[PDB]
């Protein structure tokens, strides 16, 4: 009470189940199509607006209100029961008898390898005085072991028997939502002695919630205070949701339905002003005049009575009808077994249910690779040391398969022949595996067997033996790879790293003899050729994908006794960063060896191997101790989560001596056959955004046949990469050189930077033209004004755009450029924590779940197992859910105005006084039960072709890229088709009564107006439901039943409600109307004239202007798809032939 | 193991008859529909050509007729007999005022004397046509009480219920007593008493009867039930007080269950033409000749320039004589046989043939 402590649940979903209902009801009426029903319910209670059954007006609303409530209940339950079983699923024991769960003031024990749902203030651990390590992965890109040095004073607790003698928690202020800060301090009073102590509590003494602890045991401390003091409750969790184009081109179509409703009341509202100033009418003697007063303002009330009358025109079952269909199409994306990864236990997981139609109208896929397109199990080395290349490969040297012969299996046996000549002789003093598919590159590296008894060090010659051994030790020291206790066969311990690149460097250095056994508390231990040398790594700087510096500053010992031991700097990065950081002038041989190795890097990227190179400066400690002070003060600074450590991690990498480079391989995800002729022959223009280099991405686009042969590879290829700080004001080169061939490549595609004649154009461009813009040639292309348009129009007329998009702001800026400046759907399929900027800045958000579920899966819009499933997700489960939902939405504005205008055409004959024609149950069950089911099962169970033929002919996706289904030209011509049939469904029942008002076979008379609205409704229900029958493909047993049931429900509610006495004027209409043959003669011929225009026009379209999807269906019935099996998946690795 | 269920509904592999509108299914379909609706359109014009009706208006027997047999405007009468033998002959009418009921707006007795050359069949319907009577407005058709229809002795505030039909215009008389049939519908009842016979004047004088029982549906006598009031607290409606001149006795309260021509009037017609049954004769075939109806004029049709008439017919299976459902099935036959003919001569004489597969992307 006074200490203001309420208890709360952990996750912050705003729909708390105690306050679920009043927040939902206010949210239901932020829609301005059901708060319109609150106007015509409170005007249905005032007993002058001619309304019978005033309490049956809250039936067709509150049914839709509660169905949206149980829809939002399921859309809250799936957001808490499937993705959110981490609230409270573990309860710790916390026994205190000797005096995942939440309690303020708890003293929680944290073992190794567990996530902490608390803001724990550390006390001690198994290490030295509270030396805590952590893997803070779900906060930043921090894959380090960030030291959390706890309180060095009170390290006397070991168990929960002495810390349990104090029941106490502290008081803190409001939250701040900053990561590296913690302004809390605790004070405490020791027992039996007046020692006051403020134990200093800073960010080193605490650790946050969403991180994973590593390498320590029994981490102990105090949980946070209530409210919002957790620093992830505000930094991430408030995400704006998204809707489609069709869910944004719907709010125009609703207002066009309200323009028509405001006219039909305005025509009525003046035609009963004109009627109430006639003189020779019947309303003077029989009906009593001066209804409201002595004015003609009883035509302004007759305006409002048409508002209440035209309540089956306002779409109430629209925003529930899309959200039944968007949910069920997404729960069919979920429940498909051909989108299920058997090797991973992972089906497709639709994170956002309401965007199932975005996958039918996408044009740009920003599929960056090495997580997505490939398998990322990095294997080979192909070592390039001291300007000579040691390595032989024919696993992927096949990127240049355009010029070679048919089959070459003898060299794949010669790889095995050199493999057995390399594992045996190098097994001199090594105890690792060294077997088939245990070592990785067959290459006889200098035949190392020279010393037996005479010498141990050498130091006379053969520098290539030393330069290879110095390479491998510097390779197996520049890593962030962790050893692990192998549970089965514990005599061979394995390696575990967060980077699939970085683990491969040590794991083959293991195979050559330089493996590291483990890691001590300060330095590193490595078994180099029998002996186990201890290279003390005193400092390391991390890796980011925006910097490309994996750099350790490991300290070496001085080889002679009695010196100051020097240190190395192995800045292992890309093949253009350390060449931008390399010593040009030198007294060494660091000039004539560069053209040897950089030629091999071109050789070992043109065959499809990922390159990563190794340099090393030989720095001393007269210059390192000031940089370490410049780094540790920057490490003690507030910018430890910023880019101001990058300028300190820039000054020491200025000059380097190049050692060599590696050429680690990467086989594919076998998402080859979808990218060739499924996902790029559809019409979608792929955009690979690697971050890897140019020669390796060109020669992998041929391998997956993204870009095949005869692609004019118009590479941009800027020549200089330098930073500007002064000068160059009268002239320009480094910006003007790429600018002059953004115009010069407009000889292939003749255009200009001025106007957008292509925003209004869609095509899959003839002329191949795969743009290979790369890195700094893109940074100088999206700089400012009037420079984007002179390649964005080039990037429209392409079929592929390519690599070197590093530092993911560029991947953010490209997906934002092609989405904003060309209003079109993007897709952006990726994986990894550096591609969330590409996914959260796009339209669709497909993510790849690898071995673990990463941040590009839990911040996504779908999630599939591989890249192999995107061809089924887009071309089948998105192409259907476009042509379903773009067919449903024109059908729903059609069905509301075949009915609500048929009591406008009666308005002429009562002179618009607002008498009902439909008993007020046919106006009340029309949006709900009569003909609102077959419109739903048109949006859920319609397929234009089969699931196999949507992948045999993928160019049926072109009806969705062109926006050639859903447009306003389709929307108005269904309302003009409804307004036609409103004349048919009224004036065919009218022109049997207008002659002599007798329609029964026994002359007894059905002249009443409720007995006219069964002639009208039964034509308005059956010619509505048969219309939806003629506008679905593949009539099945299910939707073909709910058309036969939704037509036989208007014949059944007329039988069981016109048999009760509660139907006052409508007493026995089932016997009177249906016994009369004038019903069944006006029903069989006014259902004809409602269908006959559209059925002939959809037979005149399908004969002489046929769509592409009609021509495929004509091939379906004949022997053109006889060889294809059902459930056919053509992107599958093990499949038969056609 | 979250594998999704594979039971052909989450896998979407249902029955799927899969209709494709080839020109060898649409062109027999229009040959199938248009060969039905030119036989149905023939049989409806075969049946409805043989319907005989008599429509005679009488809103001006009070002024435009004399006590002798008077002028016959052809604006009024419409005989439709399918044997065009006595179709141009005029039905004459006189007027017998007698100057006793002193109403002077609609009184007297118009005695129409028409002539039927052909014979109707055994059922004979004597309707009444009320053109330009505004019977379908908002305040009008929502003015009665359902409980008083169902035989209930309701109170003053229970004929003023919010639920739809109440009696808000006709609630009480001058001394605070409720009406027995309240609301403007029962207040505005057609008065004109047709006699129970068509007298066979001129030729033989053997009269042709017309029963007023069996007029409404017989199944409608389950919500029209006899009153339960105490003959004192009810008044007649203020336009019925000249057929109940003193009020209600203990014995003049109308049983609304068997009073079938009131049961028709509480069923308001939808449009500005009203045609209700008031006299039937199921038993006797009407022979040829010259008959006479003696209409007791009481209902005013001159303050709104409307009409008032008589519809004598033998209603067929479709009900009445209307050439609409014969024309429409022939328009259904003429359009379907034309859309078959347009989509066949654009097919064989130019247009396309379904012979290729390179039409989509070539
Ligand atoms: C059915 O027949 C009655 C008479 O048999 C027709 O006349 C209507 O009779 C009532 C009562 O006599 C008239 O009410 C009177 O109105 C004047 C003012 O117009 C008033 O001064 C009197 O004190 C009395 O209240 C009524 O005017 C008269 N006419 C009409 C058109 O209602 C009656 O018309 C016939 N039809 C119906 C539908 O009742
Ligand atoms: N742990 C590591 N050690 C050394 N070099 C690395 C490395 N991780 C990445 N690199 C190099 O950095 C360059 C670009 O970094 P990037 O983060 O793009 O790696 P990548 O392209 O393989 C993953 P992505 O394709 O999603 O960007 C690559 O050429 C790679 O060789
Ligand atoms: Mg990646």
């Amino acid at each position: 009470p006074i200490m203001q402590y309420p208890r709360n649940k952990i996750r912050t979903t705003k729909y708390t189940p105690l306050t679920f209902l009043p927040k939902n009801i206010l949210f239901q009426f932020h829609n301005f199509a059901n708060v319109y029903f609150l106007v015509l319910i409170i005007l249905g209670a005032f007993q002058i607006f001619g309304v019978t059954n005033p309490g049956l007006s809250a039936v067709p609303l509150v049914v839709i209100v509660i169905i949206t409530a149980i829809k939002d209940a399921i859309e809250d339950s799936r957001r808490t029961v499937l993705d959110l079983e981490v609230n409270n699923t573990k309860t710790h024991i916390l026994e205190g008898v000797e005096n995942k769960g939440v309690k303020v003031g708890d003293i929680v024990r944290i073992h190794n390898n567990d996530e902490i749902p608390a803001d724990i203030i550390l006390l001690s651990t198994s290490d030295t005085d509270g030396a805590c390590y952590v893997e803070t992965k779900n906060l930043d890109g921090e894959t380090n072991l960030k030291v959390r040095q706890s309180l060095k004073c009170t390290n006397t607790i070991r168990t929960s028997k002495d810390i349990a003698r104090t029941k106490f928690w502290i008081e803190s202020e409001g939250p701040h939502s900053n990561l590296y800060t913690y302004q809390g301090n605790m004070k405490w009073r020791n027992l039996a002695d007046g020692e006051i102590r403020n134990e200093p509590i800073t960010i080193n003494n605490v650790l946050l919630r969403g991180c994973t602890l590593r390498n320590t045991k029994w981490a102990m401390g105090v949980v946070m205070f209530t409210g919002g003091d957790t620093k992830i409750m505000l930094n991430s969790g408030i995400t704006p949701t998204k809707k489609s184009r069709i869910s944004r081109e719907l709010n125009f179509s609703v207002v066009i339905n309200f323009v028509l409703l405001f006219i039909l009341c305005f025509v009525s509202g003046i035609a009963n002003g004109v009627y109430y100033d006639k003189k020779g009418r019947s309303r003077f003697s029989y009906e009593f005049g001066t209804i409201a007063g002595s004015a003609a303002t009883n035509g302004f009330v007759s305006f409002w009575v048409a508002v209440i009358l035209y309540q089956s025109l306002v779409p109430i079952s629209l925003y529930i009808s899309v959200e039944i269909i968007k949910t069920a199409q997404a729960a069919f994306i979920y429940g498909d077994v051909l989108l299920y990864n058997a090797k991973l236990d992972y089906p497709c997981t639709p994170k956002s249910w309401n965007i199932s139609d975005d996958l039918g109208q996408v044009e740009y896929i920003f599929s960056d690779k090495t997580g997505t397109l490939t398998q990322n199990v990095m294997e080979f080395k192909k070592c390039t040391i001291n300007g000579v290349s040691y390595g032989r490969a024919y696993t992927e040297a096949l990127a240049g398969l355009r010029k070679r012969q048919g089959i070459d299996v003898e060299t794949e046996g010669r790889r095995e022949k050199a493999e057995i000549a390399k594992d045996r002789d190098t097994m001199i003093d090594e105890l690792r595996a060294l077997s088939g598919n245990s070592q990785f590159y067959p290459e006889e590296v200098t035949f190392v067997s020279k010393e037996f008894v005479r010498d141990l060090k050498g130091a006379s010659g053969e520098v290539q033996q030393r330069c290879c051994e110095h390479f491998m030790l510097a390779l197996a020291l520049c890593h962030s790879v962790l050893v692990e206790a192998n549970p089965d066969n514990p005599k061979k311990l394995d390696l575990k790293a967060q980077s699939p690149d970085e683990a491969a460097l040590v794991a083959t250095a293991r195979d050559v003899g330089f493996s590291f056994v483990g890691k001590t508390k300060k330095g590193l231990i490595i078994e180099m050729q029998g002996i186990q040398k201890e290279f003390e790594i005193l400092n390391i700087l991390e890796f980011n994908s925006s910097r490309k510096r994996m750099s350790c500053i490991v300290k070496i010992p001085g080889l002679n006794p009695g010196d100051e031991p020097r240190a190395l700097l192995i800045c292992k990065g890309a093949d253009s960063i350390i060449y931008s950081r390399l010593s040009r002038q030198s007294g060494s041989n660091s000039e004539a060896i560069l053209e040897k190795t950089a030629l091999h890097l071109e050789q070992y990227a043109t065959e499809g191997l990922r390159t990563l190179c190794i340099a090393q400066r030989e720095l001393s400690w007269s210059e390192y101790e000031k940089w370490n002070e410049k780094y540790d003060i920057a490490a003690a600074s507030l910018a430890n989560r910023e880019d101001e450590l990058e300028v300190v991690a820039d000054s020491i990498e200025r000059e380097l001596i190049l050692l060599g480079g590696t050429a680690i391989e990467d086989r594919l995800q076998d998402g080859v056959p979808d990218c060739i002729e499924l996902l790029a022959e559809a019409g979608i223009k792929l955009w690979v955004l690697t971050g890897d280099k140019v020669e390796t991405a060109i020669n992998i686009g041929f391998s997956c046949n993204l870009l095949n042969n005869e692609m004019e590879l118009l590479v941009i290829k800027t020549t200089g990469d330098d930073v500007k700080e002064f000068g160059s004001e009268p002239s320009e080169i480094v910006d003007a050189l790429l600018s002059k061939y953004l115009k010069e490549y407009f000889n292939l595609t003749g255009s200009e930077e001025e106007i957008f004649e292509a925003k209004k154009d869609h095509e899959f461009p003839k002329g191949n033209y795969a743009i290979v813009i790369d890195g700094d040639a893109l940074k100088l292309a999206l700089y400012g004004e009037d420079i984007r348009r002179k390649f964005l129009l080039l990037c429209k007329n392409c079929r592929a755009v390519l690599c070197c998009r590093v530092s993911p702001s560029q991947k953010a800026a490209v997906v934002k450029l092609v989405k904003d400046s060309l209003d079109v759907m993007t897709l952006a399929i990726g994986d990894g924590s550096n591609d969330v900027a590409m996914i959260q800045s796009a339209d669709v958000g497909i993510g790849i779940a690898g071995e673990e579920g990463r941040q590009a899966v839990m911040c996504s819009d779908y999630a599939i197992g591989q890249f192999r499933y995107l061809a089924r997700l887009v071309l089948v489960h998105g192409r259907w859910s476009y042509k379903r939902l773009a067919e449903m939405i024109p059908e729903f504005f059609y069905k509301n105005m075949i009915f609500a205008l048929a009591l406008f055409w009666y308005g002429i004959y009562n002179d618009f006084d607002g008498s009902y024609l439909y008993e007020y149950t046919y106006m009340m069950f029309y949006n709900l039960a009569f003909t609102s089911l077959p419109v739903i099962f048109l949006g859920i169970l319609d397929q234009d072709v089969n699931d196999t033929i949507s992948l045999v002919v993928p160019q049926l996706y072109r009806v969705g890229i062109l926006r050639k289904e859903w447009n306003q030209r389709k929307f108005l011509w269904y309302m003009l088709d409804g307004l036609y049939q409103s004349i048919i469904c009224f004036f065919f029942p009218y022109l049997v009564y207008h002659k002599n008002m007798i329609v029964t076979s026994n002359g007894l008379g059905l002249d009443h107006r409720y007995f006219v609205g069964v002639y009208v409704t039964t034509i308005a229900v059956i010619s509505c439901n048969t219309y939806v029958l003629l506008h679905q493909y593949r009539w099945d047993w299910f939707s073909g039943l709910f058309i036969a049931l939704s037509c036989l429900v208007v014949f059944a509610w007329t039988g069981i409600w016109s048999s009760a006495i509660a139907s006052r004027e409508f007493f026995k209409a089932a016997a009177r109307i249906y016994g009369a043959p004038s019903f069944w003669a006006v029903f069989f011929v006014a259902v004809l004239f409602c269908l006959l225009p559209r059925f002939t026009y959809d037979s005149f379209q399908k004969f002489f202007y046929p769509t592409d999807v009609e021509i495929v269906r004509e091939m379906w019935q004949h022997g053109h798809f006889d060889h294809y099996p059902p459930g056919y998946d053509p992107t599958d690795p093990n499949r038969p032939k056609v | 193991n979250r594998r999704p269920k594979e039971d052909a509904f989450t896998q979407q592999r249902l029955a799927a008859i899969n209709p494709v509108l080839t020109p060898r299914t649409v062109l027999p379909l229009y040959l199938l529909i248009a060969v039905v609706f030119v036989i149905v359109g023939g049989c409806i014009l075969a049946q409805n050509s043989k319907v005989d009706e008599v429509t005679i208006y009488y809103q001006d027997c009070m002024t435009n007729a004399t006590s002798s047999w008077s002028d016959i405007p052809s604006e009024h009468w419409q005989f439709v007999f399918h044997k065009y033998k006595t179709y141009n002959t005029a039905p004459q009418w006189r007027f017998v005022d007698d100057e006793s009921d002193d109403f002077t707006k609609q009184r007297g007795t118009c005695q129409i004397r028409f002539t039927t050359p052909s014979d109707m069949k055994n059922n004979v319907y004597l309707n009444y046509v009320l053109e330009k009577f505004a019977a379908n407005h908002r305040r009008y058709v929502l003015s009665f009480s359902e409980d008083q229809i169902r035989g209930e002795d309701a109170s003053y505030e229970t004929v003023h219920d919010a639920t739809g039909i109440n009696c808000k215009p006709l609630s009480k008389n001058a001394d605070g007593k409720i009406y027995y049939p309240c609301g403007l519908i029962a207040n505005s009842m057609f008065n004109d008493t047709f006699p129970l016979q068509l007298t066979n004047v001129g030729d033989t004088s053997n009269n042709y009867s017309l029963t007023n029982k069996g007029i409404n549906w017989e199944s409608d006598k389950k919500r029209y039930k006899k009153t339960k009031y105490n003959y004192t607290q009810i008044a007649p409606p203020p336009y019925w007080e000249k057929m109940y001149p003193d009020g209600y006795n203990e014995t003049n309260i109308p049983d609304i269950q068997d009073w079938e021509e009131f049961q028709n009037w509480m069923r308001p017609g939808a449009f500005d033409k009203i045609t209700k049954l008031i006299r039937i004769n199921k038993n006797d075939t009407l022979p040829a000749g010259e008959y006479q109806l003696d209409i007791g004029l009481h209902w005013p049709v001159l303050e709104f320039n409307g009409k008032k008439g008589i519809y004598l017919t033998h209603g067929s299976h479709l009900g009445g004589r209307n050439p609409f459902l014969g024309i429409v099935y022939l328009i259904g036959g003429c359009i379907c046989a034309a859309m078959a003919l347009i989509l066949l001569t654009f097919w064989l004489f130019g247009g396309r043939k379904i012979a290729d597969a390179s039409s989509l992307s070539w």
